[PDB]
């Protein structure tokens, strides 16, 4: 059991690296949601304005 | 030994894993085999379980063991330091200054209720500012010892150098 | 080979090198097992006078291994040969041994002449 | 020289006391971080000081060695009654951050 | 070198000596007046190889080495491409084509040896296969020019 | 040592790796929530400033 431990300690070590991939892929993930999630904000207050000014 | 301990005797810290065991009594747990498996059965088990801790990541973890060494190696210089100084001073008794009762109490009895008690370190914070924080402390005190003493030998010099012009 | 499993792309990472004595890689081992955890490995191989090491470790710990290696009476290092461009590297080293050997033939029979 | 003297007295014995606090609040950060770096799984051990009488500490040192030595390992591990460590030349390390010959487990002493 | 060597063994008479002195002096400084751009652009693009004083210098081929590069080292590709064009039309063993090959072999050798940025200019036309070839022929001198060309490209590719 | 206990160390040191791994996993993965909230509660005020 020579390479067995350096074959079983690989795949948990490609299983940690994708664990810690799958957390920076989450916050690049989440770096781009904020401004998506964020971008969608104006578009009702500008026609809530929009209204406001179409009342006078 | 007999000229450095008066009130408090000789201790070990180790720590063991929950899937450990000894190689001389397999089967048995590690509790009853501290006290009960003691050479002699006179052996005196006290709680020093502190609270946990979040590692940040492995590569601070091996420069921890480097700071902590250091920490302890300066705060073992510090306490050389001050016993030094508080046996150069002149009023080590038998029993104090050799022995260190901290609170009114024997070492094995303080020792055995050690929980981590800190007055300005809490356990919402990372152990590298409480480590920081406790060198920092140390540092003050033995600067702080250290100007007094410094102080005390240069006011016991010009006693001295008064002393020697009054009478001689 | 401790067939491509380490030569040519792993998760894991490799410490090759060469020693002419094993109890510096005890030493090197016990230090590294007992100072930076269980991030060390116990291979011994035949070789021409030197003995092959096996160590393996993080792959984050690899610039922190080399201080602790070359401080240690070792040259434990990531890749022994310096051709690491491809995969495997074993290949342009087997040609640049191949044509090594040819030009210090010449040169010696040039030498020697 | 005397209020320096009482001054002194005061504030060695003071920073004689958080010094030693400070000192076993190390001690135990310093074992903690060990056996936690040292062992890895599982991240939860049982750390306790075990007091023992005066010219006795060999036999428990001893005892405790041989005991816990196979988690280190069958070939590091070797009765010792003291502390025995590397003390040889510079090809061999010694010391608190670099050396080559240390217990068999995760063990400190504390001692006054 | 008959003016080198005679310089140091001079005569009773003042006139030879004043003469050698004299002749060594507009001998030496007739090769070094000359540039070494033009004069290796001139026999480069002439398809005449030749040793000469300023050639077999290091700092001629470091100073035409930025001012060639000027298609990728397009010059060095050319001089390589004239080599070994001349080593396949004109095969070795010959008496024109050792002396192009031996002053192409020196010359690369030299340019190889000064920037590690030449290695990949050859690898890419194709004449770094006939300089291994070149060496185990006849013409031991060239194989000794071609043996430190490719000596040189063989030291930046193991440290 | 012994060649057996090398396995026995490689597994707890892979385990070691796996739970420093899912550490920093784990931080990144609050530090990114973290600040997202931060910046589109930003981009908001800015794009209200603007519609004001």
């Amino acid at each position: 059991s020579q390479k067995n431990g350096i074959a079983t300690l690989l795949q948990a070590e490609k299983e940690a690296h994708e664990i810690v991939s799958k957390a920076r892929k989450y916050r690049q993930d989440k770096l781009k949601q904020a401004k998506t999630d964020a971008a969608k904000e104006i578009d009702s207050y500008k026609i809530q304005k929009d209204k406001e000014l179409k009342e006078f | 030994m007999a000229t450095a301990l008066y009130t408090a005797n000789d201790f070990i810290l180790i720590s063991l894993p929950q899937n450990a065991q000894p190689v001389t009594a397999p089967g048995s747990k590690t509790d009853s085999w501290f006290n009960e498996t003691l050479i002699g059965g006179r052996a005196f088990v006290s709680d020093f379980k502190i609270p946990e801790f979040k590692i940040g990541s492995l590569d601070t973890l091996i420069v921890e063991s480097e700071e902590l060494s250091k920490v302890d190696n300066q705060i073992g210089a510090s306490i050389g330091k001050i016993i030094e100084i508080l046996q150069g001073l002149n009023e080590t008794s038998t029993n104090a200054y050799r022995t260190l009762p901290i609170n009114n109490m024997p070492v094995p009895e303080y020792l055995e209720n050690f929980q981590w008690q800190t007055r300005k370190f809490k356990l919402d914070k990372s152990i590298k500012d409480l480590i920081t924080l406790i060198s920092n402390e140390s540092s003050q005190l033995d600067a702080d010892v250290r100007a007094t003493y410094a102080n005390y030998n240069s006011a016991k010099t010009n006693l001295a150098a008064a002393e020697r012009k009054k009478t001689g | 080979e401790f067939n491509i499993a380490a030569a040519i792309g792993a998760s894991v990472n490799y410490v090759t090198g060469v020693i002419a004595r094993d109890k510096v890689a005890t030493l090197e081992q016990i230090l590294w097992r007992v100072l930076r955890g269980n991030l060390f490995f116990k291979t011994v191989e035949i070789e021409q006078k030197n003995a092959f090491i096996v160590f393996s470790h993080g792959d984050l710990i690899i610039k922190r291994i080399r201080k602790i290696a070359e401080s240690l009476d070792a040259n434990l290092y990531d890749v022994d040969s310096s051709n690491e461009g491809r995969s495997q590297q074993l290949a342009k080293v087997n040609k640049n041994l191949s044509d090594l050997y040819t030009v210090l033939k010449t040169t010696s029979t040039t030498l020697e002449s | 020289e005397q209020s320096l003297r009482v001054q002194l007295v005061r504030l060695a014995k003071t920073a004689y006391v958080d010094v030693f606090i400070n000192w076993f609040h190390i001690k135990a950060l310093r074992v903690y971080v060990e056996s936690v770096l040292r062992y890895g799984l599982p991240p939860h051990f049982n750390i306790k000081i075990i007091a023992v009488p005066p010219k006795n500490l060999s036999k428990c040192k001893s005892e405790l060695i041989d005991a816990f030595g196979f988690l280190g390992g069958n070939a590091f591990m070797k009765d010792k009654k003291g502390k025995i460590n590397k003390q040889d030349t510079s090809l061999h390390q010694y010391a608190s951050l670099v050396d080559t010959e240390y217990e068999p487990f995760v063990m400190y002493i504390i001692n006054l | 070198p008959t003016v080198q060597s005679l310089s140091e063994r001079k005569y009773s008479d003042e006139e030879l000596r004043q003469d050698i002195s004299n002749l060594k002096e507009i001998l030496e400084n007739e090769y070094q007046e000359l540039t070494s751009f033009d004069e290796y652009v001139a026999e480069l693009d002439s398809k005449l190889l030749c040793w000469s004083p300023p050639h077999v210098d290091n700092g001629f081929w470091s100073d035409n080495i930025d001012e060639f590069k000027k298609d990728n080292y397009k010059i060095f590709r050319q001089l390589i491409e004239l080599l070994q064009a001349k080593v396949r039309n004109g095969d070795v063993n010959a008496k024109q084509e050792k002396i192009i090959i031996q002053v192409a072999l020196n010359d690369i050798t030299h340019v190889v040896e000064l920037l590690p940025e030449s290695i990949d200019v050859l690898d890419k036309t194709g004449g770094k296969a006939d300089i291994m070839e070149l060496l185990n022929h006849s013409d031991s001198r060239v194989k000794y020019e071609a043996l430190k060309a490719t000596q040189a490209i063989i030291g930046y590719t193991f440290k | 040592l012994t060649p057996n206990q090398v396995n026995d160390e490689l597994n707890k040191m892979q385990a070691f790796i796996r739970k420093e791994a899912e550490e920093k996993a784990k931080e990144i993965q609050l530090k990114a929530d973290q600040e997202y909230e931060i910046e589109k509660t930003n981009i908001v005020r800015n794009e209200t400033n603007n519609i004001d």
